[PDB]
């Protein structure tokens, strides 16, 4: 009686749903066509599988996501791929012209059509469910269509819903490597958009899990699967607790209650331990001592950003394996005697800990070992101050000159729209300072 | 097998049926004492008898959209032969014996 | 007859639950079937302070399970003596908790509280003579908290003379087991100290401390802190069930421990307790026995309890023993230290005898007392409480479900005062 | 009767009664001879024998 | 002796009735071909209650069926037990009602009373100490109310020292099955009220709100439903059929419960019943009836019985006890509720023992009760009609076939009136 | 001993009432040439749409009408040949030409007179009719003029009996004919004051539900009369099987019809899942009934939202159990974005029949276990009168095609009463909306 919907929006949230939907077929025993594997013969499957999936009455299994797109090529591919007959013909929906980078494009003139469809789609997924958690979105910020679509959803499911959490693994460029030339344009739009309407957002930039696969997985050429493949592992930590018994349950509500300080401070980066190829995980002990001194390593956060330049407001992490709780309390508490990691002061108990007694699964073909014990981490901190006022000087040595504006004026949106983009950043900045200072 | 007859102790949606068409209250006795002991009496055959025309010509160019589509249902073919009541085909036959 | 139901509340309070009529179900000899296979009738002369009967001699619990999420309590049942309760006891919400005190106390707790409170009323008057109640909840949780508290809140308004037992939970800083704790802790005690009558506070500490110095042993899980505390609430209760030298129920356990009307907050312990490499070579008698269970590091709260003054304590013997060497041990204790006990009350520790100790063992002993070391717990919780609430940071929550400002200011002028006076009889002297 | 009761002022229980013993044309039809003729308005209404 | 006959009106009426002769059949040992089989004298000691003996040793019922459109004459003699049904007294229209109050009670109704009322009289003429009738009509179909309430309006007629007892079916206002459903549900109680001596208001609402909580079955049916309510019927006449310790006819009944002339609307209920999951872990014992018999849930009405007070209620019990504990419990129920009875009608509950239990069981009991909870169904009632009357919608469907809109008014002062006068005596004290 | 007897007009009449015939055809076994199978006995749910002819065959209680005789012959030459009456399929011998005028006025009256005889005999047969299906097309002539003309007299001869009306107007933007706006707007007044119940079936509206459920992007008018042929067959299924809760056709214009006025509402149906992926949803009660209210299926081309709801009587057929209804229909309510209206606080019409949906071969349709018919009268109409209203105004303006009306005997000056009536309807509409 607990269940998620999962949003999956753009190129990149495609190729992300993509991996986490073969984790999530795997873990439960389900094989691609959407059945239960044939000879089985055990008899009597528990159903944890409702949190993802939905039974059809006989046979077969009905995930609960829907893909977005304006160009059809990822979900053409997705519809002849192997999973064809896994996901509802009609929850795939796909346009027919791409938003070509351009914010205005996908929330003015053809992202307007696409989101009576998916808003009807949601509403008929969501009657099924009977105790709907949230909703989950995956989008990439520094793209046309992406950014465009999120947006314009985020915003009429916080009128048509109201109150229901929502938690978005959204994707900021990183700040030096970039494939596109107008990010900053449409990501400050973008942020400007969610800034008010998402409950919790994770940086996930992708030079910062670049740089994870080289130095740990031993990967001298990685590609974004390997990235999707990580991002999936982290969904899979962050939402194991719903369907897997452990000693200290936690709950997806409970998250952006005790991670956020005041309602404009939500963001956070992540980070997850361990990651490590088989061929040094033979070496190591990986006790809990250990990954979780691993997962505050500045190295190894998911974002390109150093935790060491400012203060944490409230870190939170949920282990998964066969952890006993004496072991994270002697952890913790040599954590909290380190000097170099420090917090603010208004937040004495900064600690909130999930147990569970699953372990991490082994998808073949993969990069990953197969251990014992494992953390996801998910904290607040000062620090991310930082990647916004990058991106407010990135997108200023533009705007100075109104480089590239006419094909954000030409459709549809006004001159005045990054003026008051660029005030919220601003305030951001000015909120991101003051929280920060000693009373 | 007399169960005990106690609200919820016995399912009554008839999963298993299949027709549900409803007998009139009018034949109600004819399918209880009227057609027990009676028959419409037959189609007997006859012994000497000594085949439908032609309906050799159906194209399928030439194919009419209003037939097309509406073929025969639940027939094998599309007979031809004017159905007639029992009495109607066995007009003015007889049998005789001396006893 | 004087029998009593229980109620539990959050997973803290749903745990105990599994693990707590697992060791009361065999005490008494009571089966996963729940047949009844006892041996001799001292395990039946008082069966029914804890059990109904039914057609075919199955005896079911008094059992109230109440929670916002039901994943937690999806797991209880699925376990060993997982078959005991019955359905009709069982609540569960849709939404959730959140550990938000708010959502668990005005708004989503508000429209479940009508079915536990007609089922928490279809038992009590069935009963013979309801004695009193024993609530297990968590502090540390939202539906905890929220839900919890305000059931003991409206119980006491329609029932004039019930006696309560609480078993909580208090969040020790070095384990943060949520960030919201703090706010949640003070608001907690505000609605309890108006309504509860005793509380025993145990501090997960002494549970982490417990299985490490005590017991000795490598890998604990919830189950063994389950275990242990679950030892210490048969430990009271059994008095009122077996034959013995004193009877004493709980409330004759309440005229003798709380010494002012409303400084009833106990400390609780257990012995004797050894490892499995260790528990050869000491020498199993009660003068052994004691002098575990004054010891500070044994007992089961983080407030050290030799920075304080003892004012009252009950001492509970469990198996037999000579009136002699039990009280003869007590009056050594009490001359011995005197500098740790006050002044203006003499002879006050409580004894007393029961004549049935736990299977598989010869002796041990259970203890409760009102120690001003509990003042620790409070001021500590004291001060982190008003180092969040001078910037505000997640007050917003509690306000966004009907709340206002005005009730935190009264809150944290009462727990600072309610420690004002509990130390001020500290410094007294006759 | 409903807006009749009204129209003459009476109550509108009887009305109805009233309207049944009047109807009873058979009773004083059935027997021989006593021919009628019942008009009240527009309208009249004669009787033979049968 | 004094035995009864039945008249059914309406769809409603006819589906209701397929069951309740199935069961009244089932206690009785009567097969469905008519040739008995019980076990006992017992089962043919009153037989005359609701049969007549007819050459051929099958029983015929003393039912008349009656109903402006063929269909529901037919399917009730395809089924089981249809053919008890005794093809005489069948009596059918060819036209229906379709909801038209004026259809089924001036128009097609008028029409038919000649052979219907022709029917009854003979039948009743057939008893040898008439007691009464029962009839099941629907006020939210038109027909039923329509052609029901003239016969019972002329029944009254002629028959001035017969009780008369009517179950009816009023729409529950969650859950809708027809537009007209406001005005019918008006024009067929105003003239209920004023013929009636006893009418039984249920609750299509409860009933799923009982299947659904109480059986826990997962798919019921109007036959399940159908099968709760033919219970009941049989529950209140039981005794009379039956020797017994305290004999308690249809009319003592009327006695009891009736305070004033007008307010002749009572609620009731059946029970134990028990679930898929839970038939074996309930207990068995007189508590359990009491406790069940006041619950909110079990009353078959949409009324909460406590947001009024009872001004009178029965209970009778139905098998064998201790007399003891059926006194003494409800002596329990008066005393610790005594704010939701009024008090100038000291010891307002009636009892009674019937020695016969129901096939298969221990202990049984049917309840019913005359509570003030009921003026909740009249004002929504009340309240839907001034809704849609203040617009004349609908008007015209019975302007035009015979009505002036005056009576529609008189209707509802009368209506009011009795929701007023209902309620005058709860704000009443001595 | 109930009977309905049904009465077509005109060629979307005709092949409407084609296809339809098939449907009742397999639903009772009747074989093509007239003779059932069966073999027991009883049964006689037949009798509905059949009569006895004493020992043997069986016929459906149709007339079949039209002018042009070509559309006629084909069913006459078809496979149904042995079924129908030879001497009830009127022909004549020229057609209309969609000169209204010419249907009712000229050519009409030498037809009128036959075709009252047959609605004579048929109905002399039968025992407690309870009305006629009148089924016809406005956007034509020759079908409207006999289509009006035969309404009328409907009424005068028998009176109270009920009288039901499937019409199909023309599409907002989709039209076959140029000369719709004339005889769209004047057979209005004439249905508007002579049928109790009458139905939209726009054309267009169906094009959309079949192209965005079945996936047929190549769909043909046979097809639009499958799912035409559906809808009628829930609404009268009631009368001709058991279940737990029947509803009779007398027993729609009581609750569907608020004045004589207003008598025009919406259809919609569901489910239509293809069988190539109808068997990735559970088909619950619970989602099925929620396709009804979406305002994508609605049958004819107007959004309901932009007004509020009247009445909607909604009937139910398959294993589908009283007590999955009565929860659904409370979440009707809930919502947010759909509303009643003011002084209308209950207005379902509730019916279940058990008798599950029949699968036509060489069909479209998939099997499926449950399904629900709604006929809704909702304020969203005004948009059919709304957009008629300018097309007529506007092709009026300087006399175009109006002297093909004048010189075949109809009066210049009608025209002027009929644009009125489209007036005093179009006011009720809005006026009754109104909060009080
Ligand atoms: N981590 C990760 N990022 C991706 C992936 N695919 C695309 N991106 C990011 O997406 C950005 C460009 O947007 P796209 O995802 O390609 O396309 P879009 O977001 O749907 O917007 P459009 O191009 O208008 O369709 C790149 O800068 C990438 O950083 C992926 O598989 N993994
Ligand atoms: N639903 C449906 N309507 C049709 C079909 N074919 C024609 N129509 C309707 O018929 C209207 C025009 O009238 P006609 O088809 O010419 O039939 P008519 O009104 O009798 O006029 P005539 O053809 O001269 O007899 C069009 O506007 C269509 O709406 C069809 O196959 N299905
Ligand atoms: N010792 C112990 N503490 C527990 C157990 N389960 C929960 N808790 C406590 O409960 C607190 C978290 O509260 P939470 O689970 O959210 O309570 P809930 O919201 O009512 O379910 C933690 O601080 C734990 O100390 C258990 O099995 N043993
Ligand atoms: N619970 C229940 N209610 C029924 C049953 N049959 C009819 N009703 C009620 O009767 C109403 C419809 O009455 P209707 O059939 O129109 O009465 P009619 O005029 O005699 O046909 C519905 O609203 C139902 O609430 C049944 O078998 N069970
Ligand atoms: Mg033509």
């Amino acid at each position: 009686m607990r269940e998620v919907i999962s949003i999956h929006v753009g190129q990149g949230g495609i190729q992300v749903g993509n991996a986490c939907w073969e984790l999530f077929c795997l873990e439960h025993g389900i094989q691609p066509d959407g059945q239960m594997p044939s000879d089985k013969t055990i008899g009597g499957g528990d159903d944890a599988f409702n949190t993802f999936f939905s039974e059809t009455g006989a046979g077969k299994h009905v995930p609960r996501a829907v893909f977005l797109d304006l160009e059809p090529t990822v979900i053409d591919e997705v519809r002849t791929g192997t999973y064809r007959q896994l996901f509802h013909p009609e929850q795939l929906i796909s346009g027919k012209e791409d938003a070509a980078n351009n914010f205005a494009r996908g929330h003015y003139t053809i992202g307007k059509e696409i989101v009576d469809l998916c808003l009807d789609r949601i509403r008929k997924l969501a009657d099924n469910c009977t105790g709907l958690q949230g909703f989950l979105v995956f989008n990439s910020v520094g793209g046309g269509t992406g950014s465009g679509l999120g947006s314009l959803l985020l915003e009429r499911l916080s009128v048509d819903y109201g109150k229901k959490s929502k938690l978005g693994f959204t994707i900021y460029p990183s700040p030096q490597v970039s494939t596109a030339v107008v990010e900053p344009y449409n990501s400050i739009l973008s942020t400007h958009s969610l800034l008010e309407h998402t409950d919790v957002a994770v940086m996930l930039d992708n030079e910062a899990i670049y740089d994870i696969c080289r130095r740990n997985l031993d990967i001298e050429r990685p590609t974004y699967t390997n990235l999707n493949r990580l991002i999936a592992q982290v969904i899979s930590s962050l939402t194991a607790s719903l369907r897997f018994d452990g000693a200290l349950n936690v709950d997806i509500t409970e998250f952006q209650t005790n991670l956020v300080p005041y309602p404009r401070i939500h963001f956070m980066l992540s980070s997850y331990a361990p990651i490590i190829s088989a061929e040094k995980a033979y070496h190591e002990q990986l006790s809990v001592a250990e990954i979780t001194n691993s997962a505050f390593e500045p190295a190894n956060m998911m974002a390109k950003c150093d935790p060491r330049h400012g203060k944490y407001m409230a870190c939170s992490m949920m282990y998964r394996g066969d952890v006993v709780p004496k072991d994270v309390n002697a952890s913790i508490a040599t954590i909290k005697t380190k000097r170099t990691i420090q917090f603010v002061d208004w937040c004495p108990t900064g600690f909130k800990v999930g147990i569970n007694y699953q372990p991490p699964t082994v998808v073949p073909g993969g990069d990953l070992a197969k251990v014992m014990r494992a953390v996801c981490m998910i904290s607040n901190s000062t620090a991310i101050a930082e990647v916004f006022s990058r991106l407010d000087h990135k997108f200023d040595l533009m705007y100075a000159k109104r480089a590239f504006v006419h094909w954000y004026v030409g459709e549809g949106m006004e001159e005045g729209e990054f003026s008051e983009a660029r005030e919220d950043l601003a305030a951001l900045e000015k909120d991101y300072e003051e929280v920060g200072i000693e009373t | 097998s007399g169960f005990p007859k106690l609200p919820g102790f016995v399912p009554t949606q008839p999963i298993e049926q299949t027709s549900f068409k409803r007998v009139s209250a009018a034949k109600q006795e004819y399918n209880r004492d009227y057609l027990h002991k009676n028959v419409p009496p037959v189609v007997y055959p006859l012994p000497r008898q000594v085949p439908p025309s032609q309906k050799g010509m159906f194209n399928p160019n030439y194919m009419s959209t209003t037939h097309d589509t509406y073929r025969p249902v639940n027939c094998p073919n599309d007979v031809t032969e004017l159905y007639q009541p029992t009495w109607v085909k066995m007009d003015r036959q007889v049998l005789r014996f001396n006893a | 007859m004087r029998e009593i139901v229980h109620i539990q509340g959050g997973q803290c309070g749903n745990q105990i639950g599994a693990k707590f009529w697992e060791v009361i179900s065999d005490e008494h000899g009571i089966d996963p079937t729940g047949t009844y296979h006892g041996d001799s009738d001292l395990q039946l002369e008082r069966i029914n302070v804890y059990y109904n009967e039914a057609t075919g001699g199955r005896y079911v619990p008094r059992a109230i399970l109440m929670d916002l999420e039901p994943g937690t309590m999806d797991s209880v049942r699925a376990g060993p003596f997982g078959q005991l309760f019955r359905p009709d006891n069982f609540v569960f919400g849709q939404t959730g908790a959140g550990n938000n005190w708010a959502k668990g106390h005005y708004t989503e707790g508000a429209e479940l509280i009508d079915s536990v409170l007609d089922v928490v009323r279809k038992e009590a008057e069935g009963c013979d003579c309801l004695q009193g109640f024993q609530i297990t909840h968590s502090l540390g949780g939202g539906t905890g908290s929220g839900m919890g508290t305000l059931l003991i809140s409206k119980v006491r308004e329609e029932y004039p003379d019930r006696i309560m037992e609480t078993f909580s939970v208090v969040p020790s800083p070095k384990v943060s087991d949520t960030v919201v704790e703090p706010y949640n802790a003070t608001l907690s005690v505000h609605q309890l100290v108006e309504n509860a009558d005793e509380c025993m506070v145990i501090d997960n500490e002494a549970l982490y401390d417990i299985c490490f110095r005590t017991l000795k042993l490598t890998t604990p899980t919830y189950g063994d802190l389950n275990h242990l505390v679950s030892a210490a609430m048969s430990g009271v209760t059994c008095c009122l069930r077996f034959p013995g030298q004193l009877n004493s129920d709980l409330r004759k356990l309440a005229v003798n421990l709380i010494p002012f009307p409303r400084l009833h907050f106990f400390m609780i312990g257990f012995a004797p307790l050894t490892s499995r490499g260790s528990q050869q070579y000491r020498a199993l008698t009660v003068p052994e026995l004691t002098q575990q269970m004054f010891d500070a590091k044994n007992m089961m709260c983080a407030a050290d309890p030799r920075h304080g003054r003892y004012l009252t304590a009950s001492a509970l013997f469990r198996g037999r023993m000579s009136t002699k060497e039990v009280d003869e041990q007590m009056l050594n204790v009490q001359n011995k230290n005197s500098s740790y006990f006050v002044e203006w009350i003499p002879n006050n520790i409580k004894s007393s005898i029961c004549d049935i100790p736990p299977k598989g063992l010869k002796m041990a002993v259970t203890f409760v007392g009102n120690s001003t070391a509990i003042q620790e717990m409070f001021k500590r919780v004291a001060e982190q409480f008003t180092a969040m609430f001078r910037r505000k940071a997640f007050l917003h929550w509690y306000t966004g479900e009907g709340m206002d400002e005005m009730e935190f200011t009264e809150a944290e002028s009462n727990m600072n005062d309610l420690v004002s006076e509990y130390q001020q009889y500290q410094d007294a002297t006759a | 009767a409903g807006p009749i009761a009204a129209s003459c002022y009476l109550g509108k229980d009887v009305v109805s009664s009233a309207h049944n013993a009047f109807i009873q044309a058979v009773s004083d039809l059935t027997t021989l001879g006593h021919g009628l003729n019942i008009d009240f308005g527009f309208v009249k209404v004669y009787v033979q024998d049968r």
